[PDB]
Parts: C-alpha cells; sequence; structure tokens
C-alpha cells in the first residue's frame, strides 16, 4: 500500500511541480503587465493634466 | 549399508543441477525486480528533489 503511495505521491509530485512551474511563469507576465498597465495610466494622467495645465493658462 | 551413499550421492547430483539451472535464473528475476523497485524509489526521490 505504501509502495503505491510512493508511486502515487511521486506521480502528484512531478504534475504539480510542472504546473507550479508554469505557475511562475504565469504570475510573471502577470506581474509584469500589471506593471505594464500602471505605468501606461501613469503619464497618461500627466499628458492629461498637463494638457489641462496649458489650457487653463 | 550403502543405501546411504546413494541418497546422499543423489542429493549432492541434485544440488550440483540446481545450482546449474535453478538458482541462477531466479536470483536473476529476483535481482531483476530489486532493480526494478530501487529505480522506482530513486525516481521517487528525484521527484521530491525536483
Amino acid at each position: 500500500r505504501e509502495r503505491d503511495a510512493m508511486v502515487a505521491k511521486t506521480l502528484a509530485d512531478n504534475k504539480k511541480s510542472d504546473e507550479q512551474f508554469a505557475a511562475a511563469q504565469a504570475d510573471y507576465d502577470e506581474a509584469m503587465t500589471e506593471a505594464r498597465v500602471q505605468a501606461s495610466s501613469l503619464r497618461d494622467n500627466a499628458r492629461a493634466d498637463g494638457r489641462k495645465v496649458i489650457e487653463d493658462a | 549399508m550403502s543405501t546411504f551413499i546413494g541418497q546422499l550421492f543423489g542429493f549432492a547430483v541434485i544440488v550440483y543441477l540446481v545450482w546449474r539451472f535453478i538458482v541462477p535464473l531466479v536470483g536473476r528475476l529476483m535481482s531483476a525486480r530489486q532493480d526494478t523497485v530501487r529505480q522506482q524509489l530513486a525516481d521517487a526521490a528525484a521527484a521530491a528533489d525536483r
């Protein structure tokens, strides 16, 4: 029974290890696209309120 | 009493043939099973460290 448990633990280890491996790049791209959207909302709020500064001056 | 002689001699020849045919192959098979299970547990350790 525990030999069966060993081979099952081996298959589950490899499976969810590949899963976490893919999730690594998943969260990596998630963080980077979050950073990109934050960065582009920034400097565009700046472009907007700067245009407003010029139109009020 | 030479019946003991015949019986012991037969035992000797049959254990000789046993060491000729049976025990080599059965040891091979049990060692093959040992090799397989050892390889399986080694791959288990490999999966754990991975």
